[PDB]
């Protein structure tokens, strides 16, 4: 585990995990609320 | 017998270090005895009820084409079961994983199944260096073959009969598919007429 | 002498070569000091010739590359499948190929997407789909999704078997170096064994399940009662209505009374007329006869057992006396080099892909595919795509085998180094041709739009005025016209319906109709000609000059990919293989573009269209025939008279190919920018920013570097394919779903 | 494939000529190899009874070659109006 | 306020990369963090970034967040 | 040395022996690291006593089912629930997750720091709510005390990891034949010892095609 976990803490710990939490986050913002234009709270 | 035309128990092949592949003289020879035993005994148990069958030793609504005993349920399969063919291949699948992994696991490492507590039966699950031949106090319960010479004999009987019983599976498909019947019903038209019912005759026939 | 050597356990499988990434070049293992270290482990990735120079594990590597890719062919095959079984239209679509639009691909409703799932009918909304992946699920007899999921989980577990079958012969049974160089045995085995086999065993698939589907689903059968494969497969009664050569049950075949199955494995010209697509029986006889011709193929080889073929002594045989000695050291070449085997076969892949492009867009293989003219349209421009970027990958590796695997002391009077020899003959003349080829295929555009300009249609290259007719293609057209007539007595009609007399038509659209070649089908072939001989020229023109040249005597000691030798000598710049590489690219971008953008125009205006009662309507009112002699009218009435349906796609279902459109404008002019400039300017660009964030002391340890100019000549050019690639599918896909 | 029929025969004759050639020569057998007049007289593998190297892969190469002779022949004579 | 709501998230951007720049550049060989990235330092300053604008101003005001030009590489012109 | 998952298999080394129900299961080498085997060992403890607690749970409301009692199915037994809870959906799941986030921490906390939640900040308990081993906390949780015999204990230890794992077993086999039934549990039971030869997961029309 320690040699697969020194390689999962390479490039797709910053390009796939912070992509893929970013990106659905904002697509569950998108989906849940609708589209928004005003910020009125 | 010297018969290795391709060549694959070649020294040569798979050689370095590691379990390494398939194709070696000591897994070609496991996997050689164990389909001659398997294949002795479906040729055993293809043709055992048809005999009988016409014979009235067992019940004839019993006796059915090995094909059609619900192993091909497009060929057919016997309804007259005390569980249905899932369950019976939930139960092969159970017991046959217990044995064939136990039998893995001790090709790996020879005498360990008699480590391990299996229900008492350590004593049987010993084996010999052969891992194709394990012996013992079940596997081979009657002593039987235990002078060396009269034990190589029977090695050359069983391995003689074993691919005799290669080709018998062989044309009990074959004739099972280019037929559509039991391989007794097969022997019993070429016996009737030759020329009339043999190869070429099925070949431009029904169903093949 | 032929056997299996292989070594068991060469290499452990544990993870410690991924914690570290660069791991398999001695020059990327020490670390990333410079940001041109990240380019370079993703550049010498694969590149395993200066990885190690033993060819044993060269070997093994790209065996289990090729098995890795097949796995990953398997799992997009797979994919494909199980989105036709769920996310499809597939069992209305079988009801009813002429009004309902395939579809297999389901967009989500998150944001503004539910545009994009088009009305394509049969109470199903989604992307109107353009592999043709019905027609091929109708070609073979396929029915319910059941099918289709059973295919898809076939194709994952062969992808994993796939995966781990890489991972075993390499990990842990390689093979030796004798194993891969026993050529004669992989040609026996892949000639009689892998396309033999796989043509007779889709022609048994053909006969026992295709046929009597496909003859059931013409006959206006519902899908739902048509019986499953498998009844017909067991049953000989029920495929014997349907084929009365079935009643006989294989007789006719050893008595060889093969004239007897003539109902299934019929010889006839054409296509079906209820479907547009060729008949089945013509391509289960055709997939029958290919694997007898590639198991009688498969034999010609010695292996083992005395008899057969030395290839090496075929070679070394053909010896002509103005060739001096001839084929002598290219069994050598070929048995330890991978890059001229992998120039060879890219090659004759890209070649033979384009020839199933235009035997595809000929002769329609499936059925309700020739009326579907989005699926043709893009297979055609698919295939044509694929095989350029074969071909032009064909010239890199050759260039790459020619920089580093070729030796001289081998080879000394061979063909080779003979053409070695002759270079500057062969690169003159070909220059000379291409530049004939280029005023004699484009000037005659230009000086057609000045007199079309000049008020002088009459002084035209065209029709109406004093013409360039095709008189060889049309003699061509009317040989193979008459060809079933005289010369094949046995065909029903002729072989495509490009030179036939009649319209076959289904669903009120035109499947296949007669081609009329003109003057401005001439100047296009022959622009098409000028255009591949350039392309070739440069191709050439680096593969020969990789070694040395002229200018550079020492080119060989530089490499295959540097990006100059200096601005000495005027400035070397672009010299390397590499960059006549980098440049065909956009050469074959060019020639392809001008081929489908042909193609496009002469289906739309002379072949595709809907058949009424009076006549035949194009999709184009013929204007082919009077606008392609111009490239002013190639521009009105093709790129202007079109695309007006991607302008407007807004609001639409097609207006995903509207962003696509310029999303690839952006793309490809933002390509420029790598391609005009330099890496000094960039370089001081960074060191500026590199100063502002030392300033406030954000300086990453990796220092930042500008793109090499090989890095950044790749970068630009692979833009500009990107650009241009999309920006061609995205208006070739609306065009012809909103109109066709 | 009937007995006596003009087919069988001619597939009959082809098979046996084929292996008779390569009995004493005539052929590029497994002992023969092909020059392009086909000589040199090798010898491999071993001829399990009978003399002159003739094998299984001997009798497999020149009946499967018989067998491809006489389909043609069978079929060409279908096709220019004979049996 | 989404201005604000926007230069929030900028800031926090920042200064967590700038963070994560001073802990890699206090250690031996660091030019290998950035391409063998460690994670629970990282989520550890990701998860303390809530603060950047305080923090930024704080260094701004003691001088750590600027360096000295003396110690800037300046080009030569 | 010890019984393995695998007659004759070998046993990793991480694996000593030295866990309860250390049987050398491992092929993924998950629990490698001394700090992931802790976690790994704290995870399984707390899955496997949820995994008893609720399967218990549903064992005690499918039985009084079956003898008449108006007990739900182990499905959907939270949808009527709330129909007749004086707590509303969302207050209660908030409660919830109130307490077992004050509860967890503290766990977690004292996994992290071993005896840290024994210095008395909670209501002045120094003994109790300091851990013991592990994953196995001591003195409030332990009332009746069983646990202070070594021998007792590690027998314990190996009696509760075993019937845990069975109880994730059990769970999974929950929601397997619900999926394939929709009947409770019981009713699974008593319809396979009614019917042995005949009912079983093959006849059951579904997962077996
Ligand atoms: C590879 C392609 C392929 C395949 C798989 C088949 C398969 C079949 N064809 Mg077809 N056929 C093909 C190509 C193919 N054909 C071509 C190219 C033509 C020329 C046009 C034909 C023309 C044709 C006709 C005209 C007819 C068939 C028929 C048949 C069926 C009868 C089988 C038979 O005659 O031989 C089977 C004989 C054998 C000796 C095969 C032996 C194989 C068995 C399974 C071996 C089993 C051994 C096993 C290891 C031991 C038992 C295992 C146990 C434990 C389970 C069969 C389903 C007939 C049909 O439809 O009948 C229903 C029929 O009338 N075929
Ligand atoms: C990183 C962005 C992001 C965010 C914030 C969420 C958050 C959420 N998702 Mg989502 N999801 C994501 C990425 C994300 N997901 C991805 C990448 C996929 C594709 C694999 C999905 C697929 C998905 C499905 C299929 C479902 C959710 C659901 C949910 C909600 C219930 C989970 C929950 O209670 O968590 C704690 C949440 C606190 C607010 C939750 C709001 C469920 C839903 O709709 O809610 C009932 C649901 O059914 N998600
Ligand atoms: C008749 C036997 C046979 C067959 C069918 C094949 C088939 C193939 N070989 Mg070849 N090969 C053979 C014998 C054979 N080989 C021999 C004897 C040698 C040594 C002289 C080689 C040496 C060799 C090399 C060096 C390479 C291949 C490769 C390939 C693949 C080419 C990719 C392609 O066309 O897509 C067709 C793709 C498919 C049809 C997908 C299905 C693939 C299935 C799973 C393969 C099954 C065929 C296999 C021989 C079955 C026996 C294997 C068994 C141990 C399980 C293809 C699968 C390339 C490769 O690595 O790909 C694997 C490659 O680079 N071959
Ligand atoms: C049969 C297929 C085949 C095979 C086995 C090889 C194998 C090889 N080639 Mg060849 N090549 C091929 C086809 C093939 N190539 C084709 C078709 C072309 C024409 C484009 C080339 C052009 C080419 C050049 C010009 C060079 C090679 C080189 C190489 C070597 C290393 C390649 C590498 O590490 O790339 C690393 C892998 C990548 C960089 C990934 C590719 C990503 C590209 C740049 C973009 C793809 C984008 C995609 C299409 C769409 C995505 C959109 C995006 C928004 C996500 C290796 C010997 C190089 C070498 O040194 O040879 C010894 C070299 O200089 N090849
Ligand atoms: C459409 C844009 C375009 C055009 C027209 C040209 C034109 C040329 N390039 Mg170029 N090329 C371009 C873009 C273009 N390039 C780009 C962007 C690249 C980068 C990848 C290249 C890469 C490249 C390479 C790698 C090669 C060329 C070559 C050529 C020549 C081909 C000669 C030929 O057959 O054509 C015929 C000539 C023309 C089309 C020029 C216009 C002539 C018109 C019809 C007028 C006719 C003459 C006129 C009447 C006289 C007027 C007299 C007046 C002054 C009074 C020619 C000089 C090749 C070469 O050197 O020759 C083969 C070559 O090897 N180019
Ligand atoms: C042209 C005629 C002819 C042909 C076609 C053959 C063909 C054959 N004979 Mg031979 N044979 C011939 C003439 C011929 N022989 C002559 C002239 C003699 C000397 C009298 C022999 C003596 C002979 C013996 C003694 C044996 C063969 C055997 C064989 C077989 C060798 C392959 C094999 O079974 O292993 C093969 C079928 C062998 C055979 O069939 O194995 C049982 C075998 O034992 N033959
Ligand atoms: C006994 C002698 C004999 C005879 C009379 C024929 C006669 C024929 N065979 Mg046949 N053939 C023979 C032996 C013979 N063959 C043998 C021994 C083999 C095995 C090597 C073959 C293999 C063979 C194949 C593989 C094919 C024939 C075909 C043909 C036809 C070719 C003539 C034709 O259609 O017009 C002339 C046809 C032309 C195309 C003119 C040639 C112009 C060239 C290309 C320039 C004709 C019916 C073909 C067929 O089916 O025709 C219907 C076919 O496909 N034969
Ligand atoms: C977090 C690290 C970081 C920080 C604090 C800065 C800060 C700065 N950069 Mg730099 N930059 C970075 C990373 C960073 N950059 C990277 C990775 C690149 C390569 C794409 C650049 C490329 C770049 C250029 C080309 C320019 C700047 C400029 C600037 C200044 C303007 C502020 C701004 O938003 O620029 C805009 C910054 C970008 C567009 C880069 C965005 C890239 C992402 C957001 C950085 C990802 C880093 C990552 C999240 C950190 C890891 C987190 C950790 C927990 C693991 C400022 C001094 C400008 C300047 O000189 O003004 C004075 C300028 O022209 N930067
Ligand atoms: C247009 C390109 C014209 C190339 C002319 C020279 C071809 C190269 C050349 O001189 O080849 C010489 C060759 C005859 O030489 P040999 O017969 O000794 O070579 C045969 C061996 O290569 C095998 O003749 C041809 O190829 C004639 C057809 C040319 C087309
Ligand atoms: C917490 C969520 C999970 C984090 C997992 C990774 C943790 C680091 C992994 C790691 O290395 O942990 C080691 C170390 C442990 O912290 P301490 O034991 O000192 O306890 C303090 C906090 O960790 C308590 O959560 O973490 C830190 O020092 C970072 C704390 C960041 C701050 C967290 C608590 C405060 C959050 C405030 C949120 C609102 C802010 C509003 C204004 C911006
Ligand atoms: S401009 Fe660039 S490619 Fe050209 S000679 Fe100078 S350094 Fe080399």
């Amino acid at each position: 585990m320690k040699d697969f976990t020194t390689y999962l803490s390479t490039a797709p710990v910053v390009g796939l995990g912070w992509a893929i939490f970013t990106s659905g986050l904002l697509i569950e913002i998108n989906r849940f609320f609708p589209d928004p234009l005003v910020f009125s709270f | 017998y010297g018969f290795d035309p391709l060549g694959l128990l070649d020294p040569s092949v798979s050689g370095g270090k590691g379990e390494g592949g398939f194709v070696n003289p000591r897994w070609l020879q496991y996997s050689e005895v164990i389909h001659a035993r398997w294949a002795m005994l479906g040729a055993a148990g293809c043709i055992a009820p048809e005999i009988l069958g016409k014979a009235g030793v067992i019940p004839a609504e019993t006796a059915v084409d090995w094909f059609r005993t619900g192993v091909i349920p497009p060929a057919g399969v016997y309804k007259n079961f005390w569980a249905d063919p899932f369950t019976l291949f939930f139960i092969e699948v159970v017991a046959i994983q217990f044995a064939e992994l136990k039998r893995l696991q001790d090709y790996k490492n020879p005498g360990s199944q008699s480590r391990q507590y299996f229900l008492g039966l350590e004593g049987l699950f010993k084996g010999s260096d052969n891992p194709a031949y394990p012996g013992g106090p079940f596997f081979n319960f009657a002593n039987f073959g235990k002078t060396e010479e009269e034990m190589k004999k029977l090695k050359l009987n069983e391995i003689k009969n074993g691919r005799l019983a290669m080709l018998a599976m062989f044309g009990y498909g074959a004739q099972a598919v280019i037929t559509g019947d039991g391989p007794f019903d097969n022997l019993l038209a070429h016996l009737a007429d030759p020329t009339g019912n043999n190869l070429i005759t099925n070949l431009g026939g029904k169903f093949g | 002498k032929v056997k299996i050597a292989v070594d068991r356990n060469p290499v452990e499988t544990n993870f410690e070569k991924w914690a570290k990434p660069g791991h398999f070049s001695r020059a990327l293992a020490k670390g990333p000091n410079t940001t041109t270290w990240i380019w370079n482990l993703h550049a010498d990735a694969h590149d395993f010739d200066n990885h190690t120079s033993d060819l044993e594990e060269i070997s093994r590597k790209v065996f289990s590359a090729h098995f890795g890719q097949l796995g990953i062919i398997l799992i997009w095959l797979s994919g494909m499948y199980f989105h036709g079984a769920r996310f499809s239209n597939y069992e209305g679509w079988l009801s009813d190929p002429t009004h309902i639009k395939p579809s297999a691909q389901v967009v989500w409703p998150i944001v503004g997407q539910e545009i994009l799932n088009g009305d394509v009918g049969g109470g199903f909304q989604g992307i109107q789909i353009t592999s043709g992946f019905f027609q091929l699920w109708r070609a073979s007899g396929i029915t319910s999704e059941l099918q289709l999921y059973s295919t898809a989980i076939g194709g994952l577990v062969l992808a994993a078997a796939c995966f781990f079958a890489g991972w075993f012969h390499y990990h842990k049974a390689a093979p030796k170096l004798e194993w891969f160089q026993n050529v004669e045995s992989m040609l026996n085995h892949h000639l009689a064994g892998l396309l033999g086999l796989g043509s007779l065993a889709w022609a048994g698939h053909q006969i026992h399940v295709s046929l009597p589907v496909n003859k059931l689903l013409d006959a206006g059968v519902d899908p739902k009662e048509i019986p499953l494969p498998h009844e017909f497969l067991l049953n000989q009664s029920i495929i014997a209505d349907l084929y009365p050569s079935f009643s006989k049950g294989l007789a006719p075949f050893f008595t060889l009374n093969w004239a007897e199955y003539s109902d299934f494995l019929t010889f006839k010209g054409g296509l079906n007329p209820v479907t547009g697509g060729l008949w089945l029986s013509d391509t289960a006889h055709h997939h029958l006869a290919i694997a007898v011709l590639f198991l009688v193929a498969g034999h010609q080889y010695r292996t083992n057992w005395g008899i057969g073929h030395s290839i090496k002594d075929i070679l070394e045989s053909h010896k002509g006396p103005f060739t001096g000695n001839g084929h002598a050291g290219l069994y050598e070449i070929l048995t330890t080099s991978w890059h001229a085997q992998l120039a060879i076969n890219l090659a004759l892949f890209g070649s033979l892909s384009i020839i199933v492009a235009h035997h595809m867009y000929a002769m329609p293989p499936y059925p309700y595919l020739a009326t579907d003219y989005g699926t043709q349209l893009s297979l055609f421009t698919h295939h044509m795509w694929i095989g350029g970027f074969c071909v032009v990958g064909a010239g890199a590796h050759a260039a790459i085998f020619m920089v580093r695997d070729y030796d001289p002391t081998n080879n000394y009077n061979n063909l080779l180094d003979r053409v070695i020899r002759h270079r500057d003959a062969i690169i003159s003349h070909l220059n000379w041709v291409s530049i004939f080829l280029g005023f004699h295929s484009f000037g005659l555009y230009i000086h057609n739009d000045t007199m079309s300009a000049l008020g002088r249609p009459q002084d035209m290259f065209s029709d109406t005025a004093i013409q360039l007719q095709p008189v060889f293609a049309q003699w061509i057209q009317n040989t193979h016209f008459t060809a079933p007539q005289l010369t094949a007595p046995n065909a029903l009609a002729a072989t495509s319906l490009t030179w036939g007399g009649d319209v076959v038509a289904v669903g009120g659209k035109v499947a296949m109709m007669p081609i009329a070649l003109g003057t401005s089908d001439f100047l296009v072939h022959h622009i098409h000609a000028f255009t591949i001989h350039v392309t070739v020229l440069i191709l050439l023109k680096g593969v020969l000059f990789a070694r040395s040249s002229r200018l550079i005597p020492d080119k060989a000691n530089l490499g295959f990919r540097f990006p100059c030798d200096g601005p000495g000598r005027g400035g070397t710049c672009q010299v390397s293989a590499w960059d006549h590489v980098f440049l065909g690219l956009f050469w074959m971008y060019n020639s392809l573009s001008i081929v489908i953008f042909h193609f496009s125009w002469k289906m739309q205006s002379d072949v595709w269209g809907t058949v009424t009662d009076s006549g035949v309507s194009h999709i184009t009112g013929g204007n082919f025939a009077q606008s392609a002699n111009t490239i002013n009218g190639w521009l009105r009435d093709f790129l202007w008279a079109q695309s007006s349906q991607v302008i407007q796609s807004y609001g639409s279902a097609l207006s995903a190919y509207g962003l696509m459109f310029l999303g690839a404008h952006f793309v490809w002019a933002f390509s420029l920018m790598f391609l005009f400039s330099g890496r000094g300017y960039w370089q001081e660009l960074i060191e500026s920013i590199v100063w502002a964030h030392n300033k406030l002391r954000v300086a990453p340890s990796i220092q930042p570097r500008a793109l090499s100019i090989t890095q950044g000549r790749a970068v630009g050019v692979a833009h500009y394919l990107l650009g241009g690639i999309a920006t061609t599918w995205s208006f070739f896909l609306a065009r012809i779903i909103a109109v066709g | 494939s009937f007995i006596g029929s003009p087919t069988n025969l001619i597939m009959v004759s082809s098979i046996g000529a084929c292996l008779f050639a390569s009995r004493f020569g005539l052929a590029p057998s497994v002992r023969k190899v092909a020059q392009p007049l086909k000589l040199s007289d090798r010898e491999v593998l071993q001829t399990t009874g009978d003399p002159a190297g003739f094998t299984a892969t001997d009798v497999l190469a020149m009946g499967a070659a018989g067998h491809a002779i006489g389909v043609g022949i069978v079929l060409g004579l279908k096709g220019i109006g004979q049996l | 306020i989404p201005t604000f709501g926007f230069l929030y998230v900028a800031g926090y951007i920042g200064h967590v990369g700038r963070q994560y720049i001073i802990l890699s550049k206090e250690d031996a060989k660091p030019t290998d963090k950035e391409i063998i990235l460690d994670v629970p330092l990282a989520l550890k300053l990701a998860f303390q970034g809530w603060a950047w604008p305080l923090a930024s101003i704080q260094e701004l005001r003691n001088g750590s967040l600027l360096e000295k030009d003396e110690n800037i590489t300046v080009s030569p012109r | 040395d010890r019984p393995l998952w695998s007659p004759g298999s070998e046993p990793p080394a991480w694996l000593d022996g030295s866990l309860a129900g250390d049987y050398g299961f491992d092929p993924l080498h998950l629990s490698e690291e001394p700090e992931m085997r802790k976690w790994m060992v704290q995870a399984e403890l707390v899955h496997a006593r949820w995994a008893m607690l609720g399967v218990a749970g549903i064992l005690f409301t499918s039985i009084a089912a079956k003898t008449g009692a108006p007990f739900p199915d182990w499905y959907d037994a939270g949808k009527e629930a709330i129909k007749t809870s004086p707590a509303p959906l969302g207050s209660l799941i908030f409660t919830e997750l109130l307490l077992f986030g004050w509860v967890e921490t503290k766990r977690l906390y004292d996994l992290r720091n071993p005896g840290s939640q024994g210095d008395g900040s909670f209501l002045g308990i120094t003994d109790g709510l300091k851990g013991k081993e592990n994953g196995y906390p001591g003195g409030l949780f332990d009332p009746m005390g069983m646990s202070k015999n070594e021998a007792s204990y590690k027998e314990a230890k190996v009696k509760e990891i075993k019937n845990g794992r069975l109880a994730m077993l059990a769970f999974v086999g929950f929601i397997a034949q619900h999926h394939a039934t929709h009947k409770s549990p019981i009713d699974n039971l008593l319809d396979h010892v009614a019917d042995p030869f005949h009912v079983t997961f093959a006849t059951n029309g579904v997962s077996i095609p």
